[PDB]
């Protein structure tokens, strides 16, 4: 194995971030908790904020965006319309 | 030490899917490449078992798939797998490419990583184009058609280019035939360019939806990860049951079920979803040469993102503004489809036109302003003077 | 696009077969190969169909045979090297009505008859298009519409003007099990017939999508919970901050 | 890369004008909220991308018992990032603390750099 | 699923490679038992055996 | 505070009635899985071998 | 450090190309693997090139070739290279394979360096095979026969895979379309093959022809053996040019100028030379499921070679009783290739037994024999007592 080029990542016990002091983990084993360790109850009041918090992000440009659709969709179903072969003869040459 | 890390072979296995220490925060968006790995190898697994009976002679070509279809035991589930898998293979892409986006993967040290992605996702559309031509029905003569045409905009030679490329007059036999190799040549390019693309992702590693340091709290790909990457897989493959059984077509044009006939285009010419937001950008320029320039600069401007963002962190995660537009730039490039699909008609056009811009401008201009804004909203912010 | 060029949106209709649990109703395929068979045959190849594939779906192993022996196909040369015919076997495919491309549009006014093996796959709609076309030519081209010389007009073709003159008036095909042979029953069956033609596969391809989903939903959700369980300890895991002496 | 030294620049200037700074700030403001981020215990100096020499030379330079503290709020967001959750409320970082505890030394070390790079290229007129 | 139900069986371990292949081998034809017969019953006067009954030639 | 004070995992824990239920329900969820999987991958496999079995337009027994 | 070191990609192509310390005494034997890559490269490419003008269609098969060679521009010269070379691609193999017995590089700790080489070798069979079934003419149909028959040897089921493999009656159209199909992907794996090929070969590095440790005198890749390999390249070349253009079917047997008939076998059933010692093997065993195994045997038996060694040095070099049987096994293995072209006649078939003992015995017993013995010499051949 010849040099390898620095990056950012190593292996475990190398693995290159800063020297870690203070923090203390604890954890339990996955046999030693209820199977359903918290479903549906209080678990959900999250699956609305987990929303909230972003919609809209997305709603906002959808809209936008939506709408900006429709509108033209309509006015090409007129402008191909018997009420619109006017404002086409014009609009188009 | 054990035996998976001494041994030459079950090494790499393990550095790249045992023992790979992910960051602890990665979500369900990071499961795409899994899932790209899968299609890839569907695409593969089908494609050569169809092949067996596939016949690449313009006369027989499109008969040959109908006998697939027909008469080879299975083969309707080895067509419509091919097929709707291509689809799933192109969404899901698209996914990671967006993940990739959002949480602004693109950005150094992962630039090459991004960079070869944009050459698989080169090598794919060519790819799966030439699967396409190989049916040879309508949409396959036609589509086959004009992109051989696309080296015409070649200045002088251009032409020859063309011709050469047809091996004739017209797309014709000596084309479809070339287009069956080339299809069988190619998924393996791409395999072995999934490797640099995998090596490129090793060196670094993944990143995290937080867009900081995985270094502090890594935990290993087995079993987590291949545990999670299941649910996922699994996920994928019921969809595309749902499509391949109930769905088979709801994906795919009509039109190609009718045999390829070089005197008559037809006239409802909507080309692939995955697709589409190109054949409008194409269309959106009343120009010949500088149309192709600007359909083929529609994915090349994507290797700019890593100088243009100017941000100061990885993440729209805790970029609103950031947020906001990158989700302006997903749904314009939905519309963008929307348009490649209606006809060449108002306000169409005209809509079409304002997307393409909305599209570039995007790369180049919004994510480059709007990042060097943020980076000013982030310092008087806060600090006192 | 006027709503002219693009031809009215066929209506949806409720087929036999419309549902994920759906087989076709072979009784009704059975009677539309009659009504393929006295009808468009005249005009129409079913080329990509091969008379086996009738048997067990439409038909019983001789009433194949039977329909299969009717025509000639070609048969390799005796000891002389001089050709000759033979009846058919259950391994052919149902003939055209005509020997080449040319011939077909000599009886056509130059039209080109879509050979409909394919039919109800190579069109939007398929299946109310197909009905739809069929019970769908009114009786006078609309008011203004002006039609060309062996021309007819349909709404739902584009534009109308289909080289396809009217085939379906009531009771022309004598409907050997004994049901009303309407023009709107005459039409539900062709297509059902025709349906099957360009998917054979049918009623075994959403058996099988049965199983597959039904399977694969459940490795979902298991897998899913098994997720859950192996990343308990991560998902639980719990930190805590103790500031420390500084000496280092 | 937009320079840190170069974001000093701008956001000096908007903050002595009293003119911008009543404008700009209440949004600023406004802005370091939407973020969510210090709902993940997180100051802003840790959210700064690091996989750059500069921030090698500004980390290396950080105090010890101050990297400790990054160290545990950054472990503390994936913690709970991946408990696709917010900290209970009172954890949150709160608006005084939000303090850019790194940016002497990425300026400290960008001021360093472009003084090397001048010095590189230094030119001469006889 | 019962504690009681499985441990009977298994214990206290999971199932083991070649049990899982027999029950795959096994649930294969238990299946496709089923699930044929649930299709051909609710499309039941439709299948060309119910029609093959009533035609006769 | 001290180390040794431990955190409250009162709310994942289950009450004593058996510490087995987190095992027991484990493995048939595993073992179903298993199941399935290798009943599926079995078919997958089955589906492609049987790809080359003789066409369907071919068995001139004549 | 440099940047061909640095970087992801080109580092791999440093340290297996420019950088590798190769022993410092290695000779021109060595430059096999080395143009053994070349022949893989030559048959891909001229491969792909030629399949975009050919059809597996069991008519147009033949004639499709006789296309690439009548039509084609320089299509000629795409077959008789593809096929001469594909024979050359076996001369160097053996030759590659001889020199790995002689200096006995089979020995650990390149065992499975070693090991895959058998695969690969294996594969290479697998292939060209096929790729002769995809002319369709007389040594193909028949050849196409025998393999697909050699299935039946396997107890009850044998039969049925090979009316499997078959997809019907006979060695049929399903048959020479899955045969093309099978060609096409094979190549790929070997390939892939190759690299784990030269990953075994990486990690403990070549040997040499002296058997002794290599870290004590090494020099790099570039520029000696770069420029030592390409001397056995240029060469290779030429009497590759003078087969391809002067003598183009010295190597190939006129048979296959013929249309495949399934109903009449031909009178002069020589195989392809490379194949011809296992032909001869095959024959020499008066009993069906046996004489299968004992061809198969033939090439697996390989594999032993690394204990059946007993030595206490790696190489013949200095190995009198070793060299002598050494050129016992290669002489032997060219005869039983001349009684593979003789007709099942006296005293051939007689021959052929016994070189076919010889061969097994090579491997099994002269060997483990002789180096024991040859350990012994070594010993009492100095010391005092
Ligand atoms: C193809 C590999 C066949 C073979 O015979 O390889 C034997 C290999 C020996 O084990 P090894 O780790 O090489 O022992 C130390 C000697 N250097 O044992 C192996 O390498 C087994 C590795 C299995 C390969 C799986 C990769 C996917
Ligand atoms: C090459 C062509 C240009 C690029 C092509 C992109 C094509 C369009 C992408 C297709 C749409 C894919 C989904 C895109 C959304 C990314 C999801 C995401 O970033 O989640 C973070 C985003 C917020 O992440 P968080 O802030 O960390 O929770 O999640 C959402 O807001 C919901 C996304 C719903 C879609
Ligand atoms: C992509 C292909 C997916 C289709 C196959 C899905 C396989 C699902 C069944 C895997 C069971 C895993 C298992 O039993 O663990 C034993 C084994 C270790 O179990 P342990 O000894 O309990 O830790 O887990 C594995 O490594 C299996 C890897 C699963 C493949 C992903
Ligand atoms: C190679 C073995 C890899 C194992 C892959 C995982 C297999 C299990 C997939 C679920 C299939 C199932 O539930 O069977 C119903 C069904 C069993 O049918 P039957 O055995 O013919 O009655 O599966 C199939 O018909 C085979 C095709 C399944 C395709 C589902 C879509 C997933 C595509 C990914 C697989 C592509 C592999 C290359
Ligand atoms: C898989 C089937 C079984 C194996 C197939 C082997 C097939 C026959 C191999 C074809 C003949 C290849 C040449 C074999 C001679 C190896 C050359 C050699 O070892 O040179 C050392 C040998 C002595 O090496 P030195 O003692 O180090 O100079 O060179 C010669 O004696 C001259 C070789 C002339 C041939
Ligand atoms: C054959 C197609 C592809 C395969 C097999 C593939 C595979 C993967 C895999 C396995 C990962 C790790 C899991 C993940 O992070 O999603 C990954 C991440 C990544 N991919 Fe791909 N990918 C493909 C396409 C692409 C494309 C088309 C691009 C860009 C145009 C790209 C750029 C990236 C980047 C920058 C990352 C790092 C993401 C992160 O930091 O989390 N990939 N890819
Ligand atoms: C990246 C991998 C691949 C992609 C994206 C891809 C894409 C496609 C597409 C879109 C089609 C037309 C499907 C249809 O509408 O019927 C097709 C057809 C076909 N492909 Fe592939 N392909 C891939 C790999 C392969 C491989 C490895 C083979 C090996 C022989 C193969 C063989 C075929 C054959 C014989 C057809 C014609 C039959 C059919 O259309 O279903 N493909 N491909
Ligand atoms: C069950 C009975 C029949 C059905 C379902 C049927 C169906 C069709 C269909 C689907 C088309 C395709 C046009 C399109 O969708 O673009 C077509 C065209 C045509 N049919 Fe028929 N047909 C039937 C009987 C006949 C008969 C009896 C004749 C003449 C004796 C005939 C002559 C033609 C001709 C000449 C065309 C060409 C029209 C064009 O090019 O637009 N068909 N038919
Ligand atoms: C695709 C076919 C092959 C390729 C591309 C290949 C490639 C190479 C290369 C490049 C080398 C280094 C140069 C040299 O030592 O000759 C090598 C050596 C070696 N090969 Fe191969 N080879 C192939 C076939 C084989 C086969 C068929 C075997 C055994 C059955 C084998 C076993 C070995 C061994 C044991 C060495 C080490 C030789 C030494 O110590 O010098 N190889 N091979
Ligand atoms: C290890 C690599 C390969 C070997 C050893 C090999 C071997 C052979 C052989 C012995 C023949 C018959 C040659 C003759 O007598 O005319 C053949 C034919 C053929 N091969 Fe390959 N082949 C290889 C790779 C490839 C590849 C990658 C392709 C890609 C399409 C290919 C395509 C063909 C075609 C189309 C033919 C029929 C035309 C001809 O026979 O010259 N081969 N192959
Ligand atoms: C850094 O973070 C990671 C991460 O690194 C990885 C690896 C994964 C897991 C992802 C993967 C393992 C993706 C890997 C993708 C691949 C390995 C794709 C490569 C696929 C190929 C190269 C296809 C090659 C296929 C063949 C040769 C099969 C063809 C063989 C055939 C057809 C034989 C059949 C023929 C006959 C005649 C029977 C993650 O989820 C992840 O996120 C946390
Ligand atoms: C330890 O000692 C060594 C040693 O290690 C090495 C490496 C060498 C040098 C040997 C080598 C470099 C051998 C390497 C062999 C290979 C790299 C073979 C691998 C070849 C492939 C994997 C083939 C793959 C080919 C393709 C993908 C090309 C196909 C592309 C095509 C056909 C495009 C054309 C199509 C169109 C439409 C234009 C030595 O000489 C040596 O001795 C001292
Ligand atoms: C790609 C195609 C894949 C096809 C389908 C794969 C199916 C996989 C089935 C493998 C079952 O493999 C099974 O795994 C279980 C863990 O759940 C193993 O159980 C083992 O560890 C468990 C803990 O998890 C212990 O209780 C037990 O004492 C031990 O034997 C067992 O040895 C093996 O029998
Ligand atoms: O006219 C076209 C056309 O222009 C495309 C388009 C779609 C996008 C293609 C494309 C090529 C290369 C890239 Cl990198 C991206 C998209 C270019 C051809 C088609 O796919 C098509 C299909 C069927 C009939 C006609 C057509
Ligand atoms: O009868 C045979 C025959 O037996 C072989 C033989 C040659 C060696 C083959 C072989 C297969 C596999 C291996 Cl690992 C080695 C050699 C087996 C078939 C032929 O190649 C052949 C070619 C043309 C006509 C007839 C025949």
């Amino acid at each position: 194995g010849p040099p390898s080029g620095k990056t950012y990542m190593g292996w475990w016990g190398h693995m290159g971030g800063p020297k870690q002091k203070g923090i203390t983990s604890y954890a339990v084993s996955p046999y030693a908790q209820k199977p359903l360790q918290g479903i549906f109850h209080n678990a959900v009041f999250n699956s609305f904020r987990r929303f909230k918090s972003q919609f809209l992000y997305v709603l906002i440009p959808a809209g936008i965006y939506w709408y900006w659709w429709k509108n033209g969709n309509e006015y090409n179903e007129f402008l191909y319309s018997k009420a619109g072969r006017e404002e086409l003869e014009r609009v188009n040459v | 030490m054990a035996f998976r890390k001494s041994n030459v072979y079950l090494s790499l296995v393990n550095s790249y899917i045992i023992d790979s220490p992910q960051p602890s925060s990665i979500n369900y968006w990071w499961n795409m490449g899994s899932l790209l790995g899968l299609c890839l190898v569907i695409q593969i697994v089908t494609g050569i078992f169809m092949a067996m009976h596939y016949s690449s002679n313009i006369e027989l070509a499109f008969s040959s798939v109908e006998h697939i279809m027909r008469d080879v035991h299975n083969g309707y589930i080895l067509r419509y797998l091919h097929a709707n898998g291509a689809s799933f293979f192109f969404m899901v892409m698209f996914m990671h490419m967006a993940k990739g986006l959002y949480y602004g993967s693109y950005r150094s040290p992962r630039v090459t990583l991004w960079n070869v992605g944009v050459i698989i996702f080169i090598l794919t559309i060519a790819t799966a184009f030439l699967g396409y031509c190989c049916v040879y029905g309508q949409m396959s003569h036609w589509g086959a058609t004009v992109i051989t045409n696309l080296f015409s905009a070649i200045p002088f030679v251009g032409n020859d280019i063309v011709s050469w490329l047809w091996g004739g007059f017209s797309v014709s036999n000596p084309t479809i035939q070339r287009f069956f190799a080339l299809h069988y040549l190619v998924p393996f390019i791409i395999a072995a360019m999934v490797i640099m693309h995998l090596m490129a992702l090793h060196i670094h590693g993944s990143s995290n939806p937080l867009g900081i340091t995985g270094n502090l709290d890594r935990i290993p790909m087995h079993s987590y990860f291949i545990f999670k990457d299941l649910v996922t897989v699994f996920l994928f493959m019921l969809i595309l049951a749902l499509f391949v059984f109930y769905s088979p077509n709801t994906l795919g044009h009509p039109d190609n079920y009718i045999p390829g006939n070089p005197l008559v285009t037809p006239a409802s010419i909507v080309p692939e979803w995955y697709l589409l937001p190109f054949y409008a950008i194409l269309r959106s320029i009343p120009d010949k040469l500088l149309g192709v320039i600007t359909m083929f600069a529609a994915i090349l401007v994507l290797l700019v993102l890593p100088f243009t963002d100017r941000s100061v962190v990885r993440g729209n995660t805790f970029k609103v503004l950031s947020k906001f537009f990158f989700f302006i730039f997903v749904f314009n490039f939905v519309l963008l489809g929307q348009i490649g699909a209606c006809h060449v008609e108002v306000p169409y056009v005209l809509m079409g036109q304002i997307a393409t811009f909305i599209y570039f401008a995007y790369f180049l201009i919004i994510v480059p302003v709007i990042s060097t804004i943020e980076n000013v909203l982030f310092y008087i912010g806060r600090v006192n003077k | 696009m006027t709503a002219a060029e693009h031809g009215l949106h066929a209506p949806a209709y409720a087929w036999s077969h419309n549902g994920p649990f759906e087989t076709f109703d072979h009784a009704s395929i059975r009677r539309g190969y009659q009504v393929y068979r006295e009808v468009c045959a005249a005009c129409h190849s079913l080329d990509r169909v091969a008379w086996r594939t009738l048997v067990g779906v439409s038909h019983t192993n001789e009433e194949v045979r039977n329909m299969a022996e009717e025509f000639e196909y070609d048969d390799e040369p005796d000891e002389q090297g001089n050709p000759k015919k033979r009846p058919g076997k259950l391994s052919d495919y149902i003939p055209g009505p005509y020997p080449n491309e040319q011939a077909a549009r000599a009886a056509n006014q130059g039209a080109l008859p879509p050979d409909l093996s394919l039919i109800v796959k190579a069109r939007h709609g398929g299946c109310d298009y197909i009905f739809s076309l069929l019970t769908g030519y009114p009786d006078e081209p609309p008011a203004g519409v002006a039609l060309p010389p062996g021309s007819n007009y349909n709404p739902y073709f584009p534009g109308g003007s289909i080289a396809m003159a009217r085939v379906l008036f009531d009771d022309m095909v004598e409907y050997e099990d004994g049901t009303p042979a309407t023009t709107s029953q005459m039409a539900k069956d062709v297509t059902t017939f025709l349906n099957w033609c360009a998917e054979p596969e049918h009623d075994e391809r959403k058996r099988l999508g049965l199983k597959t989903v039904i399977i694969l939903s459940s490795l979902y959700l298991l897998s899913i919970w098994v997720k859950k369980f192996k990343w308990a300890g991560i998902k639980t895991r719990k930190f805590v901050f103790n500031p420390p002496k500084p000496r280092k | 890369p937009q320079s840190f030294t170069s974001i000093a620049r701008i956001g000096d200037y908007i903050l002595k004008s009293p003119v911008l700074s009543k404008l700009c700030v209440p949004v600023a403001n406004q802005f370091i909220n939407l973020a969510g981020y210090k709902k993940l215990g997180l100051k802003f100096d840790d959210l700064i991308a690091e996989e750059n020499p500069i921030m090698q030379t500004a980390l290396r330079r950080l105090p010890e018992d101050e990297s400790y503290a990054r160290a545990y709020r950054i472990i503390r967001a994936h913690q709970t990032e991946l408990t696709h959750h917010l900290l209970p409320r009172n954890e949150w970082i709160k608006a005084q603390e939000d303090v850019p505890y790194l940016l002497p030394y990425i300026l400290e070390a960008e001021a360093a750099a472009k003084e090397k790079d001048e010095l590189d290229n230094i030119e001469v007129s006889k | 699923s019962f504690s009681s139900l499985y441990k009977t069986f298994f214990k206290r371990n999971a199932v083991f490679v070649g049990t899982i292949f027999a029950g795959a081998f096994v649930f294969q034809t238990v299946f496709d038992t089923a699930i044929t017969s649930w299709y051909e019953n609710h499309n039941k006067g439709k299948l060309w055996k119910d029609v093959k009954a009533r035609i006769a030639a | 505070k001290s180390t040794y004070r431990t955190p409250n995992f009162d709310d994942v824990l289950k009450e004593n009635n058996d510490a087995d239920k987190g095992r027991s329900y484990a493995y048939f969820m595993v073992g179903a899985m298993g199941l399935l999987s290798s009943a599926g991958a079995k078919s997958t496999v089955e589906t492609f071998i049987s790809s080359m079995t003789a066409t369907a337009d071919v068995l001139a027994m004549a």
